[PDB]
């Protein structure tokens, strides 16, 4: 079925691979060569998870868990029941995500729009690959990757964090958190602002972007503007994920001790290092 | 490369924009500030004007007093030595009164009282600033969505600092003012409550925090992707749908099988964000008042 | 248990909220249609919301949504298959007919107004006190298409007054008439403005504006559509670079 205004845009073209061969829709969904690729990788992934369920002996989705090769395996392959499936499901996952980004590129080409979305998405994929591929490879084993389970991956988060003390003290992690909170601040403000203009006090006319600038100037002395705010949300959210990837890629590799202790470089700068008093003298 | 519209290629400037008047009391608006060519590559170059009536002066003043109350305590912790102040700045902490003082104000200045003064000033700064988000909207005839949204953030803050401490019977349960000390507090809060990963409201809050990043990445990327058809002019696209709004919908429809409108994506947005601190506030409020241990709770409640 | 009661209530609330949000997002484009533009049989489990009305400023009317959806323009496309879900081929020139990525919507044929009722976008020459403040000034630069041939010269920037930003370049053609190019589709370089989307032979076909010191919402859509359409439809003439 189509949106009222949709037919004019469903023209041939924009595919990256295979010409017209997969240039069609199923309901609302665009297919394309990367739709077929995503489906293949997803499907195989889900079947393999389902088989892992069988070998763990559960079907409960709060219990199903696919764990990577134990550290003894290094960067080699492992048997299906003992780490192998995870390795294959990770390949399938990566294939499905990257296929999803490339399908998005095909949809952009057909619609004549910029590629900002798949580009954005590629940061999420990079965060994922940091955790399951780059970080394991640099650390020397697939076992450092997180297991695929609803709760077990939370276990991995907590265990991984506490290996380095209170993970709060990872400085890249502080920057990452800051971007996440600031992004949520900006999302609230942005939604609220456009809606406050689109939905003014009862009986009144819609307000103008000029009212939106004025509101923020009256409130904080500055307005970033309608273009700026969309640039900002994109930057905050991508910066959040960039610093997330960063804060993990450095951990277990360039830094592996208690993160609290990293901060001593500052306290031991030689001018103030030996001055008595304060907390650290 | 295609131009991507992350930074502007050419900046233009005109007469300073002094803003809409509606019912605003113009006596209380500053003149315009300077223009920043640097900000201008990314957003608006113009700084100011700002509105500052009596509620604004109160909030600013009270906010500054909060900041000086902590500052003076830190300088004292530093033995009045600026070398030591910079060195140990992240280690200083203004701590609430000991458990023994309950909810009283009887604690010595050096051992609780200054924390109470600081919290007093912060309470006044935030609430008056809240009133200012409502009133500035009112003066322009706009809806009150910002003040409602801001109230969700105030909720989490009110819970950590005031409501939960009151319900537990002591100011000692509130958060210290300090960079490292408040992180330590956060860690300790989770340990002592059986691991906050087992709090369903904490899981929700994460879902929304991550989701806010998902959503603003999607939405910002989208508006930028259709900026070649005027997409960022959202109010007018609301009032008179254009090919920007249609291509944006259809990108998402073709990708994930459903889509938004130009007004409605802003409703997904306000809620995704606001639910971070709403659910987060519930989760903290219930911790130690009703549930001492989330792992335990979990074992008895799915 | 009060936590159990809280979490169970929250899920009920979130389900209601998602329902409400989805219905709000069906104020445009619904009911869903068949490829022939009649109402589809399956609309989904979400109903259309109750209509809302926006009172538009400057005597410009209201907008009530949802309402009767109509393209209000002919769509030069035809089916390429005997069943649902395949592309629809342009029946003439998709750039002139405005289909595919060259599509435009039939927005109001008036200009967007600002807070004070003045045209939001004006040529900089007509915008009191506006000037280029930083960046390469493009006025006077030759404009190059993706066939690497000169299509014309920049004669002004059209600026958004209330937002103080460049929105179009006004480009003069061989015959002395001008066209608007979206600023998002040009690359201002030290010695030229490069336009990847269009080869030089396609510039004359950019939709013109009926008054030279203002653009209407409808005209913006035709220009922006046409220019974006070139990424697909001028690809044969698009040299490597
Ligand atoms: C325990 C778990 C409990 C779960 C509940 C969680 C809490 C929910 C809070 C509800 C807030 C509702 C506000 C509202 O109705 O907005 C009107 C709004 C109209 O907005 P508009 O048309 O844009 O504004 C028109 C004008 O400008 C005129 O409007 P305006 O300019 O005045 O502003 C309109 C609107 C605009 O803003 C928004 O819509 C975003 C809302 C953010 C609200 C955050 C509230 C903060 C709460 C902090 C305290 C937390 C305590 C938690 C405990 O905000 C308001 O309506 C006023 C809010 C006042 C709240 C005061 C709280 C005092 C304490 O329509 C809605 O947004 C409706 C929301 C949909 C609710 C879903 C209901 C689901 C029902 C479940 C049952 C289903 C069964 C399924 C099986
Ligand atoms: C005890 C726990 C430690 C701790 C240990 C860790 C560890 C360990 C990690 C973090 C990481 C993060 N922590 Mg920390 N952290 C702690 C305390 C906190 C606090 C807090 C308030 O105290 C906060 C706010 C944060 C915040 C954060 C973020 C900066 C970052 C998580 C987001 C991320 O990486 O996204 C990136 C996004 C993704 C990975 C999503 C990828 C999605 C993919 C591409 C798509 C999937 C599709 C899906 C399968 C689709 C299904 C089908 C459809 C739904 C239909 N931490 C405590 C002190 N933290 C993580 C990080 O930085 O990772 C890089 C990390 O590994
Ligand atoms: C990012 C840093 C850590 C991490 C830290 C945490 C912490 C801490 C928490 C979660 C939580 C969640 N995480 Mg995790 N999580 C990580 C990596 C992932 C990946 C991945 C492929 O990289 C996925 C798919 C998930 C998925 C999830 C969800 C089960 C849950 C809600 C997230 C959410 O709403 O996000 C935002 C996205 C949306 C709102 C869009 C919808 C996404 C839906 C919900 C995803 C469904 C996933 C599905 C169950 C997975 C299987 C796919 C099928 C086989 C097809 N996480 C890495 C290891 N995650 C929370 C939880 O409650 O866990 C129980 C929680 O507290
Ligand atoms: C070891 C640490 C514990 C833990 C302990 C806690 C605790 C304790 C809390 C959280 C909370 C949260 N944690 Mg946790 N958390 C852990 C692990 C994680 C991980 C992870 C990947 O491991 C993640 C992603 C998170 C993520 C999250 C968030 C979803 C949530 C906070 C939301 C927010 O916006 O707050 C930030 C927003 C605010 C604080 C609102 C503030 C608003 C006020 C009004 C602003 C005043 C401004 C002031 C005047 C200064 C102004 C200066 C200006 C420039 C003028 N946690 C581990 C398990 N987490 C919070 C929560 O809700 O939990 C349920 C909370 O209390
Ligand atoms: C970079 C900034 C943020 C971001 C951006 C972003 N995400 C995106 C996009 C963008 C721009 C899209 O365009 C794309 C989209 O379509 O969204 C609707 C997407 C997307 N982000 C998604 C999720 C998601 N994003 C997240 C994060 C973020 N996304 C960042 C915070 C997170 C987390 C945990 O925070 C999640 C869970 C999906 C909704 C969607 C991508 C859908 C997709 O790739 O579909 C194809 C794959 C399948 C249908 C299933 C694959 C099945 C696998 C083969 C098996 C499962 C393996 C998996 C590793 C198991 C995990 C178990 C868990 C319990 C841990
Ligand atoms: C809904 C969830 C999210 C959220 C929402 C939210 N926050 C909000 C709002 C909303 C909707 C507002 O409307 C309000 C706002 O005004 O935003 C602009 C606010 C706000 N959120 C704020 C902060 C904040 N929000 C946060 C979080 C969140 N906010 C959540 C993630 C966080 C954290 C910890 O994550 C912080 C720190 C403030 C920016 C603003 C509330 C302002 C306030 O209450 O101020 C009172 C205090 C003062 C007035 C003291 C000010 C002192 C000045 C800095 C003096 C300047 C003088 C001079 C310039 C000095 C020279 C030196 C300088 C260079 C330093
Ligand atoms: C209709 O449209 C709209 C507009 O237009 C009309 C608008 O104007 C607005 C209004 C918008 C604004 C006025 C702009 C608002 C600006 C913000 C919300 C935030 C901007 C912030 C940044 C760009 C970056 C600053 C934020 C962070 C998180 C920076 C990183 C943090 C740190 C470095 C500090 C923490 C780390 C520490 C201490 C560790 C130290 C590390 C080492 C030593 C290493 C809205 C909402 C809108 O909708
Ligand atoms: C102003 O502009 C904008 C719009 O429009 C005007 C928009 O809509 C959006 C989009 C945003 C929304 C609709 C808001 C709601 C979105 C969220 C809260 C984000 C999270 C989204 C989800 C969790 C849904 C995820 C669903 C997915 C990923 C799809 C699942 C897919 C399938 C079941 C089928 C997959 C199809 C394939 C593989 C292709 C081939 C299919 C065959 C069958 C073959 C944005 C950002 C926007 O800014
Ligand atoms: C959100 C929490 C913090 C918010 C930030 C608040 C920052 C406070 C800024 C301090 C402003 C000081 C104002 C002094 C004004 C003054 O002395 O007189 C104004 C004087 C003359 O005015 P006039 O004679 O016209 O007086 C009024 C007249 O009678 C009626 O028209 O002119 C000026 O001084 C102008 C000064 C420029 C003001 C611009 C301030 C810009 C602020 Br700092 C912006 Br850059 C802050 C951005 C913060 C954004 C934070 C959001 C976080 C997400
Ligand atoms: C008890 C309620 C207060 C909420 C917690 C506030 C802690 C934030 C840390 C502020 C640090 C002090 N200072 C001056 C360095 O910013
Ligand atoms: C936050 C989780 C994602 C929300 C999912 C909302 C479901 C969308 C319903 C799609 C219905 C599409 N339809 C048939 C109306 O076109
Ligand atoms: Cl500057």
């Amino acid at each position: 079925a189509l949106l009222s205004f949709e037919r004019k845009y469903r023209v041939p073209g924009g595919t990256l691979v295979g010409g017209n061969l997969f240039d069609f829709w199923v309901g609302p969904f665009y297919v394309g060569f990367f739709g077929v690729a995503t489906f293949f990788f997803a499907a195989l992934g889900i079947i393999l998870i389902a088989w892992s369920a069988v070998l763990q002996g559960t079907w409960n989705p709060q219990l199903i868990s696919v764990y990577p090769p134990a550290l003894e395996y290094g960067l080699g392959g492992a048997p299906l029941a003992k780490g192998g499936l995870w390795q294959i499901i990770t390949i399938c996952a990566t294939g499905a995500f990257v296929s999803w980004a490339l399908r998005e590129v095909e949809i952009c080409r057909k619609l004549g729009i910029g590629y900002h979305i798949p580009f954005a998405f590629a940061f999420a994929i990079l965060a994922y690959l940091t955790l399951v591929l780059f970080r394991p490879v640099m650390m020397g084993a697939w076992g450092y990757a997180f297991p695929y389970g609803i709760w077990t991956h939370l276990d991995w988060v907590s265990n991984t964090g506490y290996t380095y003390g209170n993970f709060h003290y990872n400085p890249a992690h502080m920057i990452a958190i800051s971007f996440f909170f600031t992004n949520a601040l900006a999302l609230a403000l942005h939604g609220a602002l456009v809606l406050s203009a689109a939905n003014p006090e009862k009986g009144k006319e819609m307000r103008t972007p000029d009212h939106e600038d004025t509101f923020f100037r009256d409130l904080v002395g500055y307005s970033i503007g309608t273009l700026g705010i969309h640039r900002l949300g994109l930057l905050l959210s991508l910066s959040a994920v960039f610093f997330s990837a960063l804060c993990m890629i450095i951990t277990g590799t360039i830094w592996f001790d208690q993160w609290v202790d990293w901060w001593q470089w500052w306290v031991k700068l030689p001018w103030w290092a030996n001055i008595p008093g304060g907390i650290n003298g | 490369a295609e131009y991507q519209n992350i930074f502007s290629q050419v900046q233009v400037r005109g007469p300073a924009d002094l803003g809409m008047t509606e019912d605003v009391n113009l006596a209380n608006r500053s003149g315009v500030g300077p223009f920043s060519t640097l900000l201008g590559w990314f957003g608006n170059a113009q700084l100011g004007p700002i509105y500052l009536g009596s509620l604004g002066v109160l909030s600013l003043f009270s906010g500054l007093m909060w900041f000086f109350t902590i500052g003076i305590w830190f300088w004292y912790q530093a033995g009045w030595n600026p070398a030591v102040f910079l060195r140990d700045l992240f280690f200083f902490s203004l701590e609430p009164p000991a458990p023994e003082y309950g909810l009283s104000f009887a604690a010595p200045l050096k051992e609780g009282g200054l924390w109470l003064i600081a919290s007093f000033f912060m309470f006044v700064a935030v609430w008056s600033w809240w009133g200012r988000t409502y009133l500035r909207a009112q003066a322009l005839g706009m809806g009150k969505h910002t003040a409602w949204a801001f109230l969700s953030a105030i909720w989490l803050w009110m819970v950590l600092g005031f409501i939960r401490p009151i319900l537990m019977g002591s100011w000692s349960e509130a958060v210290p003012y300090g960079i490292f000390s408040h992180l330590d507090w956060t860690n300790n809060f989770s340990l002592v409550h059986g691991n906050l990963f087992y709090n369903p409201f904490h899981g929700l809050s994460i879902a929304f925090l991550y989701g806010s990043a998902l959503l603003f990445a999607m939405h910002g990327a989208t508006i930028l992707a259709v900026s070649r058809f005027g997409g960022e002019r959202e109010l007018e696209q609301i009032a008179d749908r254009g090919t920007a709004a249609e291509r944006a919908a259809l990108f998402w429809r073709w990708t994930m099988g459903f889509n938004a409108t130009m007004e409605g994506i802003h409703r997904w947005a306000i809620w995704m964000a606001v639910l971070v601190t709403l659910t987060g506030g519930i989760g903290i409020l219930l911790s130690g008042t009703v549930v001492d241990n989330w792992y335990v709770w979990g074992q008895n409640h799915g | 248990d009060l936590a159990s009661l809280a979490i169970y209530s929250f899920w009920i609330f979130l389900a209601g909220l998602i329902y409400y949000l989805q219905t709000e997002n069906m104020r445009e484009g619904y009911p869903l249609e068949n490829e022939d533009g009649t109402p589809a049989a399956n609309q989904g489990p979400f109903p259309l919301p109750k209509p809302k009305t926006f009172i538009l400023p400057h005597g410009r009317g209201t907008l009530t949504v949802p309402g009767p959806e109509s393209e209000d323009r002919p769509i030069a496309l035809a089916r390429t298959a005997v069943s649902e879900g395949f592309p629809h081929a342009p029946t003439g020139d998709p750039m002139k007919d405005g289909v595919g990525p060259a599509s435009w919507v039939a927005r109001r044929d008036l200009p967007e107004l600002d807070g004070h009722g003045h045209n939001k976008i004006k040529p900089m020459k007509a915008a009191a006190g506006f000037h280029v403040s930083a960046g390469k000034n493009p006025i006077g630069l030759p404009v190059r298409g993706c066939d690497l041939e000169i299509a014309g010269k920049v004669v002004d920037i059209w600026v958004d007054i209330p937002e103080q930003m460049a929105r179009f370049l006004e480009v003069e053609l061989k015959d002395g008439s001008t066209r608007l190019l979206p600023m998002q589709m040009v690359k201002v370089q030290s010695n030229r403005v490069h336009v990847n989307a269009l080869s030089s032979d396609l510039f004359a076909g950019i939709p013109t504006i009926k008054s030279p010191t203002e653009v209407t919402l409808l005209e913006e859509d035709k220009i922006c559509g046409y220019v974006a359409g070139g990424l697909m439809y001028a690809a044969p003439k698009r040299k490597s670079v």
